Order: structure tokens, then C-alpha cells, then sequence
């Protein structure tokens, strides 16, 4: 049980925001500018590391 | 004068094994593996073996050209670059003799099969109007192989060469041999199709054979050893085993 | 705590602090001919850009405020106020009108007809970009008719290409045969500017200034003055505008000719070259190490 | 206020309509307006001090 | 050799951006401005920490 309430909780933290606009990669580009949307990916990054 | 067309030109295949090494900056090293992501020549694979005697030499150029010559009777000299080789595009006109090279981007009309008198480039184009940019510097070509790699990037015209003594052989030799940068400009065109340059004397029956080959983008694993020279490289999407070598670094 | 038990512990680090300070320049000393490129009461069109090399010369930017009546800087590598220590390999100007509300497209991942047809910046752009009006010089009561843009391109453009070809552009499957008839349309079209028109719709002059970084020996940089140089000592150096501190020796390393630093595992730079005497120094930091303190009870 | 809603939305000849200098968008940016696809559109206007 | 490489790992850490425009302290202080250098200066000490 401990194992399988890890891997489920790993997967249910996909759906975080972590301060950024979406939680979806392909909605933050394309619908931001490119040279913008690292802010918002950086965010992302950190937190799922 | 005018344009005549008296060139033939037969190919053949032939392999690469493990040439087209250049260092990718210019910064020293030692003692050290260094992984690097560029546009290089794979391992093993097809290079063409031109002879041309005496066409339709507008070969593509792709992402970048590596040119290997062995001859020694100098009969080799200059390059074009261009996308339609006509005077409604700007092109490249690399023209190399014993004292200097001019590099002149400008749109000329070219013929079907430029050459030169031997000393005058009315064979090659028409006349050229219209142009900025020119340069003069002193002459790239100086039992000997001459390697050259010609590439571009964000209106850049990057070209690295290197020269090696080779002994009695049929084929391309066995080993490494880095090459080294001589010439970055700011070309800022479009590059399609590219030609070579040959100078016939009179006229008079002429000989010659080279080696093309076309980079791709690719991840290496180059090897410094103590001293400043790259002695060893790996590609690192050849085969399973390289790529666990490029893993484990 | 005002009290200390018996024991050993580690309370800080020594080093040594540098004597003085070391620069040295190449030599430089011509003017560089940011003036020209200013002034030039002449403007190319945007689709048709000129493009100027500016090497081998001494930049003094604070100057360049005195020939345009612009207002402020736009720089993305690097700051205005830091381009006088800065030293760059070449520079590069570029000089167009265009108008008012496209202004904004000259920029780093942008998109728009003069961003993908006329004029491209790359992705990684290090540079500055001046742009100021101009109605009183560029518009005439008549209209004025000299400066033309692109429309249509088969594809778009990449970063720092010119196009220059002027053909009939196709839209249907019918050849154009050199005629503008139906589906066969020019690819140039005209600026019309007037006096009486909004602050969106006036022409404006713009100037990209970019600049190469560090990998080749360099040419262009500000008036700063250099000094002697001295070895086997904690001293403060300052090569190209490669600033630090540490102890200068001669170099056995065989560096090759084209070659101008040194680096290392950590990607520092351990190895450098004078740019005046071509000769290779080798860095090392400064002494220093850790310190203890052994004592008893304070009782 | 306009509502607009069941129709192509071509942004690019805004800029040919008012002599403005820039847009001033917040959730989305202005050159990447021709790619997304919305519901409903609202548009309000007025005259204000500078 | 578990100790040899967790150093080894420790020193090549040193060479990530974190997202910065430069890995070298003295680059960033020398290209930009000092109330701006400092979000730069951030990174770097959130990924070495
Ligand atoms: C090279 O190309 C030829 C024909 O394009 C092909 O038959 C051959 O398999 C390729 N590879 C080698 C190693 O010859
Ligand atoms: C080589 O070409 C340059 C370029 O025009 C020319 O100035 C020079 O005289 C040529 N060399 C000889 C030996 O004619
Ligand atoms: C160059 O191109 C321009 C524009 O197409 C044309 O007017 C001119 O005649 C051409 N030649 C020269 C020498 O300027
Ligand atoms: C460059 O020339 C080729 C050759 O026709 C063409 O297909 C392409 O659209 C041109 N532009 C770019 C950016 O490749
Ligand atoms: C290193 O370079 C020096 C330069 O003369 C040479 O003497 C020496 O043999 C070289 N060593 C190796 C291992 O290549
Ligand atoms: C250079 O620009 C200044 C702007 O104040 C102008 O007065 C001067 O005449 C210009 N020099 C020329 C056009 O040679
Ligand atoms: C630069 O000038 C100094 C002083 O005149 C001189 O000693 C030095 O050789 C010069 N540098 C070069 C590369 O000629």
C-alpha cells in the first residue's frame, strides 16, 4: 500500500499549477510569446523536480 | 566571351569511416572528454567520389558541404553558392589563386559550366550590378589530402580546413585529424545549390577527382589529452554500444 | 553564547587580499564612426536594410545621445550604462524607417509582416535598438512615395536575411507570365506618409546596434587606460573585460594560434592571453585555508 | 458594450483602423491573437483623461 | 569510489545556468545593471544550495 499511495500521489502532482498560468505545457505556448513562456515553464520545471 | 560546355563528370561511392573533426570553439582543453552538439559528418556512411573530365555540377548544399581533394596539380580552385544561380538572386563567388582569394556576393549570371580562361572569370558570369559586400584576403589552398567543411548559420558563412600528408592509398586513410576554423563572415542569403570552379589552360584535356559529403546534426564525445589535440571521438548514435559509451561518459 | 565549553571548533576561513589592481588593453586608437551612421539624411527601405561593420576602434557611446533626439535605449544582452568597459570582437549597425505602430516588431521572437518578411531578429539577440520619429524629414503635404515594405513571401524569413528579388507573386494555379492580372500581384507596396496623420501612423527611423561576444581577439571597446603588469602576486586583474584576482605565472601550455583562454573542469577561466604581448599567463587563487580554536571551559 | 460571437476574427487590420501605438494585453500576447479560438467577444469603449 | 564521485558530481554542478544568462558571478556583474544583476545572483544560489 505504501508503494502504490507513493506512485499515486507522484502522478496526481502532474495537475499543479505552481504559480503559473496553466498546468499545460501546450497551452502556455501557444498562448504566450516565446521569449515569455520560460517564466511560466520554469516554474513547472521546479516543482516536478 | 560567352558560355560553352565541355565538362563530363562520372560518380562513384565510397566510404567515410571516421573523418570531418573539427574543434568547436576556441577555447583550450586538456586532459579532459568533452561533449558537444553540432553539425558534423556520421561515421560510416556514403561520401561521393566526383571525376570530372573533359554536368550539371549544382550540387545541393543541404545543412553543410565536406569537400576532401587529393590531387597536387592545383587545378582546383574556388566555389559557388547560391539558390538559383541566376542574376534575380544574389550568390557567392569564392575565387581562390597563388597570391589571393576575393570573396564577392553580388548577382551575377551565371553559365552552365564556369571555368576560367587562364587569368579571366567571363566564363563564369555575365556581369554583376548590383552588390555590397566584398573581401580580400590572402589564399585558403596552400601525397597530401585537404579536407574543408562549409556550413551557415543565422547569416553566418563558417568554412574550416585542415592539410594532411597521406601516403600511397586508394582510399580514405584510417585515424583522426581535427580540423580548424579560418574564415567566419556575415553572408546573410539564402543557400540552396552550390558549384565548383576548374581553370583550363589553352584548349587543353583536363583530369580531376574529389570527395563530397554532407554533414547532419549530431552529438560527439571528443577526447582532449594533455597536450591541446582532439585524439579520439565518439558518435554517440552509431550503434548501441556508443551510445552506452556516451552514457557512461 | 557568552560561554564556551571545552572542545575544538571550526570558526573561519583566512585568505589573502589583493596589493593593487592590473589592466590591460590592446592597442586602439582610432575613433569609431558612429557619427556616419547617424546624419546620414538618407534612410534605406526596410526591405532593402544597409548594414554597416564597425571594427578597430575606439566606442564612446555616451556621444551617440548628441546626434539623434531619441529617448531611451532598448538593450536585451547588456545594459546602456555598462558599454563603455565592455570589449566585443565586432559591431554590427543596421539602419531602416519604418512605421509607428511597428516598432514593437523589432524584437526577439516576435511575429508580423515586417518581423517574418522584411526584418528578422534572432531568438538569442544581444544588441540595442534606437528608434526615433522623424515626420518633420520623412513626410512631404503631397504624400510621400520613397519608402516601400513586403506583403507577401512563399515562406518566412530567417534571422539577419535580406530579400531583395522583385518578381510578380502568384496566387493561383495560372502562370503570371510577368503581368499583373488577376491572382498576380506586386510584392511591393508604399508607406504613404503626410503631416496630418496620428503618432501610429508617422515614419520613424530605427537603428540595431549588435555586438559579438569574446571568442576572437578583441577590437572594439571604450577609452580605458592600461597599466603594467605584474606577476607572482595576489593582485586584481582585468583582461578584455574578463575581471578577477589571484596570482599570475608564466604558462608552459602550448596554446594554438587561434586560441585565446583556457578553461577548466569547474568552467573557470585558469589560462589567459595578453592582448598585448602575445604571451600565456596562468591564474591561480589566492592562499587560504581554515582556522580552529582549541580552549577549555571559560570557568 | 459589443458582443461579438459567430464570426472570423482578423486582428492584424486592427491596426489600420486607429493611429494607436501599442497593444496592452495581460492573459494572452497580441501576435498569437490569430491561433486561438474563443467563445464570445466583448467590446467596450469611452473617452477619458490622459 | 561512492565518496570520489559524489565530490567529483559536487564540482561539475558548478557549471549549470539555473536559467541564468551566465554561469560566472564576475560576467553577470560586469554586463548588467546592479538592481538587475541580482535576480541572475538569485538563481545561481537557489541551485547550488
Ligand atoms: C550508398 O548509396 C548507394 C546508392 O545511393 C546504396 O546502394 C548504398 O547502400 C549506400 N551505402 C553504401 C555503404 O554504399
Ligand atoms: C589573384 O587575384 C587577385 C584578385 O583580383 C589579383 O589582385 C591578383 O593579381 C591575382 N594574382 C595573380 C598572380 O595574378
Ligand atoms: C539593382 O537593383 C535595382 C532594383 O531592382 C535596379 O533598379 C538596378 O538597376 C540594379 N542594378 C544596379 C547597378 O543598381
Ligand atoms: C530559400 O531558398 C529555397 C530554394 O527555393 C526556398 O525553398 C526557401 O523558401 C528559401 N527560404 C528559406 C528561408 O529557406
Ligand atoms: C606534446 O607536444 C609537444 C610539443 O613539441 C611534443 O614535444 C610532445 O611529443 C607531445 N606529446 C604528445 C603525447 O603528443
Ligand atoms: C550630424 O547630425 C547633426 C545633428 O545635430 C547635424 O546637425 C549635422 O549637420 C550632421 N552632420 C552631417 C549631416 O554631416
Ligand atoms: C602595442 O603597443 C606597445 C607600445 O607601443 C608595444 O610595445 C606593443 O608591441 C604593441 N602591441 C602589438 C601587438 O604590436
Amino acid at each position: 500500500n505504501h508503494n502504490a499511495q507513493a506512485l499515486n500521489t507522484l502522478v496526481k502532482q502532474l495537475s499543479s499549477k505552481f504559480g503559473a498560468i496553466s498546468s499545460v505545457l501546450n497551452d502556455i505556448l501557444s498562448r504566450l510569446d516565446p521569449p515569455e513562456a520560460e517564466v511560466q515553464i520554469d516554474r513547472l520545471i521546479t516543482g516536478r523536480l | 566571351s560567352q558560355c560553352v560546355n565541355l565538362i563530363t563528370r562520372t560518380q562513384s561511392y565510397t566510404n567515410s569511416f571516421t573523418r570531418g573533426v573539427y574543434y568547436p570553439d576556441k577555447v583550450f582543453r586538456s586532459s579532459v572528454l568533452h561533449s558537444t552538439h553540432d553539425l558534423f559528418l556520421p561515421f560510416f556512411s556514403n561520401v561521393t567520389w566526383f571525376h570530372a573530365i573533359h554536368d550539371n555540377p549544382a550540387l545541393p548544399f543541404n545543412d553543410g558541404v565536406y569537400f576532401a581533394s587529393t590531387e597536387k596539380s592545383n587545378i582546383i580552385r574556388g566555389w559557388i553558392f547560391g539558390t538559383t544561380l541566376d542574376s534575380k538572386t544574389q550568390s557567392l563567388l569564392i575565387v581562390n589563386n597563388a597570391t589571393n582569394v576575393v570573396i564577392k556576393v553580388c548577382e551575377f549570371q551565371f553559365c552552365n559550366d564556369p571555368f576560367l580562361d587562364v587569368e579571366s572569370e567571363f566564363r563564369v558570369y555575365s556581369s554583376a550590378n548590383n552588390c555590397t559586400f566584398e573581401y580580400v584576403s590572402q589564399p585558403f589552398l596552400m601525397k597530401n589530402l585537404r579536407e574543408f567543411v562549409f556550413k551557415n548559420i543565422d547569416g553566418y558563412f563558417k568554412i574550416y580546413s585542415k592539410h594532411t600528408p597521406i601516403n600511397l592509398e586508394r582510399d580514405l586513410p584510417q585515424g583522426f585529424s581535427a580540423l580548424e576554423p579560418l574564415v567566419d563572415l556575415p553572408i546573410g542569403i539564402n543557400i540552396t545549390r552550390f558549384q565548383t570552379l576548374l581553370a583550363l589552360h589553352r584548349w587543353t584535356a583536363g583530369a580531376a577527382a574529389y570527395y563530397v559529403g554532407y554533414l547532419q546534426p549530431r552529438t560527439f564525445l571528443l577526447k582532449y589529452n594533455e597536450n591541446g589535440t582532439i585524439t579520439d571521438a565518439v558518435d554517440c548514435a552509431l550503434d548501441p554500444l556508443s551510445e552506452t559509451k556516451c552514457t557512461l561518459k | 553564547s557568552f560561554t564556551v565549553e571545552k572542545g575544538i571548533y571550526q570558526t573561519s576561513n583566512f585568505r589573502v587580499q589583493p596589493t593593487e589592481s592590473i589592466v590591460r588593453f590592446p592597442n586602439i586608437t582610432n575613433l569609431c564612426p558612429f557619427h556616419e551612421v547617424f546624419n546620414a539624411t538618407t534612410f534605406a527601405s526596410v526591405y532593402a536594410w544597409n548594414r554597416k561593420r564597425i571594427s578597430n576602434c575606439v566606442a564612446d557611446y555616451s556621444v551617440i545621445y548628441n546626434f539623434a533626439p531619441f529617448f531611451a535605449f532598448k538593450c536585451y544582452g547588456v545594459s546602456p550604462t555598462k558599454l563603455n568597459d565592455l570589449c566585443f570582437t565586432n559591431v554590427y549597425a543596421d539602419s531602416f524607417v519604418i512605421r509607428g505602430n511597428e516598432v514593437s516588431q523589432i524584437a526577439p521572437g516576435q511575429t508580423g509582416n515586417i518581423a517574418d518578411y522584411n526584418y528578422k531578429l534572432p531568438d538569442d539577440f544581444t544588441g540595442c535598438v534606437i528608434a526615433w520619429n522623424s515626420n518633420k524629414l520623412d513626410s512631404k503635404p503631397s504624400g510621400n512615395y520613397n519608402y516601400l515594405y513586403r506583403l507577401l513571401r512563399k515562406s518566412k524569413l530567417k534571422p539577419f536575411e535580406r530579400d531583395i528579388s522583385t518578381e510578380i507573386y502568384q496566387a493561383g494555379n495560372k502562370p503570371c507570365n510577368g503581368v499583373a492580372g488577376p491572382n498576380c500581384y506586386s510584392p511591393l507596396q508604399s508607406y504613404g506618409f503626410r503631416p496630418t496623420y496620428g503618432v501610429g501612423h508617422q515614419p520613424y527611423r530605427v537603428v540595431v546596434l549588435s555586438f559579438e561576444l569574446l571568442h576572437a581577439p578583441a577590437t572594439v571597446c571604450g577609452p580605458k587606460k592600461s597599466t603594467n603588469l605584474v606577476k607572482n602576486k595576489c593582485v586584481n586583474f582585468n583582461f578584455n573585460g574578463l575581471t578577477g584576482t589571484g596570482v599570475l605565472t608564466e604558462s608552459n601550455k602550448k596554446f594554438l594560434p587561434f586560441q585565446q583562454f583556457g578553461r577548466d573542469i569547474a568552467d573557470t577561466t585558469d589560462a589567459v592571453r595578453d592582448p598585448q604581448t602575445l604571451e600565456i599567463l596562468d591564474i591561480t587563487p589566492c592562499s587560504f585555508g581554515g582556522v580552529s580554536v582549541i580552549t577549555p571551559g571559560t570557568n
